[PDB]
């Protein structure tokens, strides 16, 4: 795959010259918070179930035209694709958190995720909604402070919200 | 069977994936056996870069080219070829009598490629590999559909990590599972004399009773009371 | 000749997934198969055995 | 490309599973050598020009018949590609450095080499003595641990040319 | 097992190539992170009664309605049992910090965990609750990076429970 | 394939008990000595080219009788394949070293390796003469002071020796 | 696969020489007398059906407790083998024919086949005699003036007799 | 080997049939074939030192520094490997012209060339410079369609090393 | 369509490889046969109707039931099905000649033969019958080498259809 | 080996690595109920074969009178009463066929290698199908019912083989 590391190596190929000292020092930065990103991966790692049940619960209260018979999630079948999806939805989401580049994300997934869930017949919209509070349950263990030491993570939320809204809005 | 992953390849891929899908690709497919530069099939690997081809129709290519053929093939009695395909392109043993005969035949009335076709088309393939993933040896793992035999007759075929199917050796390529398939009997499972070194304090047989010297004899009540 | 078979996976080959199973990595529904003439009918019937529906199949 | 950080991911998506502990710890080493490799490529940046130039006349020193009329070396042209292409390794070594992972130099160097160099006839061996030149100067210029990823990269690129 | 080391070398292998500068960051972030998690382990070994006798109690305060007659907490053996299961989650955890890698946790838990518990009709949650309390008093035990250690390897098996 | 670390576990799991605290401290000296085991298979895993010729230089020096019309390395193939089996044990010597275990030889190097040479008549008393070229050549560069701090590594030169003597007495 | 060329060349070889003139002599003999067994090889070829029917005919008024219930070629899966198999050694006998040397026979169709037939219970006695049978029908269209020129080719028929009784010797 | 005969019968048996009219066509070809094939694998083998002789003087003609001290031509050792080695590339040219195809030639020569040429450091240029002088001189010898058939396997030799 | 050249070619496709001394002296055994098969050609063309008169009449003499009603050889539609027929073969027999392979036979008559006769109870012994009667007369309208392509050719349809 | 109801029911469930559910345990009942008349369809074959073999015999000599005509594969003692012996073999494992309520048996031993035998003995496929039609006919007049229909099925099955 692509990392922000290998993205800024590519850049510098294409006008083929040396790395700017701009540049080392925006990766030297990345690597001084990778500490914090390791975190924030784990934190989405280690709650990874409970954040797809409190999306899939909050989403099916939402909408329950999805569970009765007929919806696009109704039999045992559907439901457990409905959670794969979000599961490995969630996964590439942590790998992109991971790497800080949304190619591991873009590249294989989300371009043919769209015409799988055309050909199929899921509501769109229903994914989106559903990638949406994926994020939503995922911001709360993210921010929580316990067991890591106290610390400011702004850029990694930020980030992390950017690759959600990016994958709800690309399945949209 | 636990250790090495299975190599998956889609179309869109990267160098490292392509370069480490094609060593175990030629690594498996072409026996152990080395692969000179020379025998490596360059345009074929562009078609798989390419898309043009999948994984399959790599393997598909790979076993009709004539490094399959020269080695598994020219110097082989049928049954070694047949054995040697279920190992390298099914993961598995011949199950049956039936198998050999069906697939003796195939080759005897429509030729080589449909008997390749037959491996790399059937439902069982595309089960167990798809169009992705290179073929394993699959039977060291139970799976829905194997049988008694499977493990010991491909733990007969296998001989070992630094083994191979070579046919260079002086007995040169021999079959070793002619008799034992029509007998439907199982396979050896005499391994490599590299690890006799391995767990030597392990007890299976633990319940095993260790007879007496002389058996309790009853002289009155009749003896073996 | 060559031809080229645009297959949509759809409900049908989900439902048969959904009971053997993935023996083998998800993948995406829509993909292409290039088949010689020879080889045509039995990816295409195989094709219809797995419960998959062609969209196009176009010559080459 | 291969790096730390996707070997970790690809490790990860090929057993279609999360990042754990093993594949946390692998990219936490990644970052904590980060420090020793950007040093090493920062230096390596600001003495491209004179390594590029002690690494050519260290070729020209150790094989002195291609400068000869009617060999490789002979003629501005060719002397101008010769630095060209000793600059082309040093870049894919500081990228490499950056990178922590030897992707660069096998995506932009060592993919296709032995069949470019078949083709047009270029000595693996010139450039070997070239990078033995810039091994020779890392050790001058660098000192501590970005000395040894330096190192390790040039020796991971001479062991492909070799 | 897949640790650090054993998954490196697997790659390297299947890849037919040397061990180069990725790999061997790997292996060094895992010799740095020794410490911490050689410290979790002597802290959890040191205090494993305590533990195992704690999330046993806490089980069956959470689920009460087990140690009654006519269902599977009732019992000497039966609560003997529980004890050994969550010493035998414990040891693992422990292994795995010693190893820096879920293997032993993977290889000795998870393959086989939901069969196992499906035929015998063990609940999982009964687990994730004395895992929830190993985790809570781990949070006291150990400090610093050792507790992070922990808690990973902690979190692995839950997860691997639900 | 084992580590160290996973040899002490199922040691410690086959008695049912804990790694005890003699075997934590051993395992912690394992880990402290970890960093020149790195230099020690760099050192290996850089100079493979080196070792694996002035082997095979000697090698074909001592014995003429391999590379006469009828010897084993005769032909170009056989002299590739031969070139082969150095570097692959070579590389299995450094992952060995690197896991600090001799049971990746025995699980994947020699496995089968005797009874393959057996079968194609390699004579096994000269792979084994190889493989001492290269120990011998490769202890050249394992205590190679240059590039690397001045410590006492002889932990690893007779451990590296014994990794490639259990090679060739494993052929032989 | 060899020939008469290829075996020359191969224990020429062996010895690290160049081939002698005496057996350049005789690779030219071989190649004058290389129409004559291709008239062979096709007299072979053409009347392969009519050879076998002839065999099965005699084999078969011989051998009743074959095609008696019970016997080895009792249904017609056992006798349509019965008749594949007769016509795949024939094949590889005029394979060998045209080679000039007798190493397809050996290396493809003889292999194992001695234990294969063992293995299958078939009496290689009758397969023997099928083959001998196969022979003796084979040297009549061998012999068959009709459709080319006169000439001697004894040789060829002493040839042809050695790879039948090659492939009888082999099986039983 | 690969030879015309080989590759009818290898056809035919991979195929399950007969051979055809095709097939013995293409021997047929093979059979006229032999006569000028083996003329001039005669002729090569009757002039062979002298051939190993001049193309060892060639090679060092064309890379005079081949012979310096401390490179690859430098003593008698070294040289009369050189000898050898064009001894060995003669005589698989003369039986590829006796067997009628590249057989003897891909499968003693070509069948890892290029592993070994890099293993011990051995320029392919100079096998080219020496089978251009066997070239050369086999134009003077061998007239006729001797010459296309010997010039045919040359060739081969040199594409091969290319 | 398997013919010398089309071989020739297949086989350096699939090795990915250019044509060398092999397969060129196969097309040129092909070029040097191409004559006399040629001309048989040129005799069994100008013949036709006659060869495929005689052996009509042949095949109704030989199954002289077929001819009476009730029976596949009763009627004008039948009887010009039966010229037709042998025409058919006489003209692919002929194509066979010209392309110096089986290719023509196999692509036109021998693919599809078995199931269609079933089909259509096309009796084998029938075209057998003619072929042989086409055998006899080319054995007189041809000589030499020519008799000889014509007699492999026809055998080898008969072969397929025996 | 041979497919029989049972044994594709289990082979099915083998190769789905799972138990016997109820749909096999419908369709190995319907065997169990359809062996009845199999049974009896079988013993009216089987008593009466001596005139069916003639019979079958004598249609084969009737539609095809060139066969009997020197030269011809029908003419000599031993090639008839040996035909006889072929026309046993084909109504035997019909009532084998019958019996196993399955066409395993023709299907394993008649029809495999069937045509590959003919054409290397150059026997017409006809002469068989006549003496299947004319056995199909005479069942009629032997057997009533659904015994007469199985008999027929796999008689018919026989002569597609054939066909
Ligand atoms: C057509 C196939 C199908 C089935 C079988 C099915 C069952 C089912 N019941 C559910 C909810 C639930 N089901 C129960 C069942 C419990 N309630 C208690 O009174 C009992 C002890 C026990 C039942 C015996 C409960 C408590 C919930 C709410 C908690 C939750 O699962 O989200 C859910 C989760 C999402 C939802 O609300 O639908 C499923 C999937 N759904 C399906 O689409
Ligand atoms: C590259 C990674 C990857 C992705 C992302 C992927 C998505 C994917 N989702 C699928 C079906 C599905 N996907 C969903 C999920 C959606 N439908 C709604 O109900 C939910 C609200 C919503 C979940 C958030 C459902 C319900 C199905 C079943 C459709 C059907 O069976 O007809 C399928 C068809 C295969 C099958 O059903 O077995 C694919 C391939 N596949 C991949 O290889
Ligand atoms: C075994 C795998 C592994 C993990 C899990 C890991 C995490 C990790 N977290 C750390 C501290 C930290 N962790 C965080 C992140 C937290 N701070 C805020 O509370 C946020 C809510 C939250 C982010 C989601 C921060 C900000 C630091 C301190 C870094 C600094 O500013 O110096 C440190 C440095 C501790 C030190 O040396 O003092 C590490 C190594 N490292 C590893 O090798
Ligand atoms: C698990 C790692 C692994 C190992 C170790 C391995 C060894 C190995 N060496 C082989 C052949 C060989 N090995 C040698 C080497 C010997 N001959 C020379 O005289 C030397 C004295 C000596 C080497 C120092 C030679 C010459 C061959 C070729 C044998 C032949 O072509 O007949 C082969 C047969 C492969 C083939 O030819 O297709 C294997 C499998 N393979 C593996 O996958
Ligand atoms: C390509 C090289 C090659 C050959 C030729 C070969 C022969 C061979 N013959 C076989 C069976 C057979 N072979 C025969 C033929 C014999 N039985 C009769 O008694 C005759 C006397 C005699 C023939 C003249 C028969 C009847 C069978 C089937 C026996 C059985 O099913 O048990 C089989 C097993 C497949 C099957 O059951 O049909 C093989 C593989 N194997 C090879 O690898
Ligand atoms: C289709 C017929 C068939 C069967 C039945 C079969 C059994 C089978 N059991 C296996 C392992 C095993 N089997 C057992 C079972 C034993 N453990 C206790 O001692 C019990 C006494 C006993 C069971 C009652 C165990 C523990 C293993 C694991 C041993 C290991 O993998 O090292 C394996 C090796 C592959 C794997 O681990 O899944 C097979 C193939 N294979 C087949 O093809
Ligand atoms: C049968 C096929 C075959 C070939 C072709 C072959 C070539 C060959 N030549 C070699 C040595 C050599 N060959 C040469 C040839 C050079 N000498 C110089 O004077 C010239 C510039 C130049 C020749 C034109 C040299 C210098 C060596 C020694 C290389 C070394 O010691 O590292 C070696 C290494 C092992 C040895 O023999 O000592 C091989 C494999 N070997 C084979 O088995
Ligand atoms: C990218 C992969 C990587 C490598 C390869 C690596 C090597 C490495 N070598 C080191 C120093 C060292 N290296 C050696 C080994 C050498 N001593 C010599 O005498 C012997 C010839 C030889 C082996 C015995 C020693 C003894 C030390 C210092 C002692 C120590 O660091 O514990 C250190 C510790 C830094 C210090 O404290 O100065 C590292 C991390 N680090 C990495 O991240
Ligand atoms: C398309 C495949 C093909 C065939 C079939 C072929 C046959 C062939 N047979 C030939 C002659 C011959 N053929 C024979 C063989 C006969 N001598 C005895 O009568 C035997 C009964 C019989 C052996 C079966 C002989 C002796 C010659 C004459 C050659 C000579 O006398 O030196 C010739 C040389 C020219 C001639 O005299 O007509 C050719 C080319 N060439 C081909 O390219
Ligand atoms: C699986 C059960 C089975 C069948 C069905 C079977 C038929 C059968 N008939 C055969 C020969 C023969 N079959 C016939 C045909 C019969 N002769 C004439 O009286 C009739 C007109 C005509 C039948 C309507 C003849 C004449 C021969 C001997 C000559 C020859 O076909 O070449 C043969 C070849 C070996 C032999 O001579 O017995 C078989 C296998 N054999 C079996 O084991």
């Amino acid at each position: 795959m692509n990392d922000v590391f290998t993205r800024a190596i590519a850049q510098a190929d294409l006008k083929g010259s040396f790395l700017l000292e701009s540049d080392l020092d925006k990766l030297a930065s990345f690597a001084k918070e990778g500490v914090k990103r390791l975190d924030a991966v784990a934190a989405l790692t280690n709650n990874a179930p409970a954040i797809i049940s409190d999306a899939a619960h909050k989403l099916f209260a939402e909408q329950q035209e999805l569970i009765q018979p007929g919806g696009n999630a109704y039999p045992h079948r559907r439901m457990a694709a409905c959670l794969r999806d979000m599961e490995i939805i969630l996964r590439y989401v942590s790998y992109a958190l991971l790497a800080g580049d949304a190619s591991v994300l873009d590249d294989r997934c989300l371009n043919g995720l769209r015409e799988t869930y055309n050909a199929l017949g899921t509501p769109t919209q229903s994914v989106a909604r559903a990638v949406q509070l994926m994020k939503d349950a995922a911001m709360v263990h993210l921010k929580s402070t316990a067991n890591v030491t106290v610390g400011d993570c702004s850029s990694l939320y930020s980030e992390a919200a950017t690759y959600f809204d990016k994958a709800a809005a690309s399945i949209a | 069977a636990t250790e090495n992953p299975k190599v998956t390849l889609r179309a869109p891929f990267t160098s490292e994936e392509f370069q480490g899908a094609l060593y175990a690709i030629y690594r498996h497919i072409f026996g152990n056996t080395y692969v000179m530069e020379s025998e490596r099939p360059t345009t074929a690997e562009s078609q798989l870069k390419d898309g043009r081809i999948t994984v399959r129709g790599f393997i598909r290519l790979l076993a009709k080219s004539e490094v399959y053929k020269s080695r598994f093939f020219q110097k082989t009695s049928q049954n070694r070829f047949i054995e040697l395909s279920h190992k390298l392109l099914l993961g598995r043993a011949p199950y049956d009598q039936a198998e050999i005969s069906y697939h003796l035949d195939l080759w005897n009335t429509q030729g080589y490629d449909a008997e390749i076709d037959s491996y790399v088309d059937s439902e069982e393939y595309l089960d167990f590999f798809g169009e992705d993933t290179v073929p394993f040896l699959r039977d060291f793992k139970y799976q829905t559909g194997q049988q008694g035999v499977g493990y010991s007759r491909l733990l007969n075929l296998y001989d070992g990590y630094a083994g191979s199917d070579t046919d260079r050796a002086q007995s040169g390529q021999k079959a070793r599972l002619n008799g034992t398939i029509a007998q439907a009997e199982p396979g050896s499972i005499e391994r490599p004399s590299a690890l006799q070194d391995t767990w030597k304090f392990a007890n299976p047989n633990y319940r095993n009773a260790k007879p007496p010297m002389v058996k309790a004899l009853a002289l009155e009540p009749v003896d073996l009371l | 000749r060559i031809y080229k078979i645009t297959v949509s996976e759809a409900g049908a080959y989900a439902t048969n997934k959904h009971r053997t199973g993935y023996r083998a990595p998800i993948r995406q529904s829509n993909y292409t198969l290039t088949v010689p003439y020879d080889r045509f009918l039995p990816e295409m019937i195989r094709l219809h055995q797995s419960g998959a529906k062609i969209v196009n199949v176009t010559s080459v | 490309s291969r790096t730390v950080i996707t070997e970790v991911i690809a490790t990860a998506d090929s057993q279609g599973r999360f990042l754990n502990s093993t594949e946390l710890q692998a990219a936490f080493g990644r970052f904590e050598r980060a420090v020793p490799a950007i040093e090493a490529a920062r230096a390596l940046t600001k003495n491209q020009d004179a390594l590029v130039k002690g690494a050519v006349q260290a070729v020209f020193k150790k094989f002195p018949y291609v400068t000869q009329p009617g060999e490789k070396g002979y003629g501005d042209s060719n002397q101008a590609k010769c630095a060209r292409d000793i600059g082309y390794y040093l870049r894919f070594i500081t990228y490499s450095l950056v990178a922590s992972g030897t992707g660069p130099l096998d995506d932009y160097v060592i993919a296709g080499l032995r069949e470019v160099n078949r083709a047009f006839n270029l000595n693996p061996l010139w450039y070997i003595e070239a990078l033995n030149y810039i091994k020779g100067e890392t050790g001058k210029l660098l000192s501590g641990q970005s000395k040894t990823e330096a190192l390790l990269y040039i020796d991971h690129a001479i062991n492909a040319l070799s």
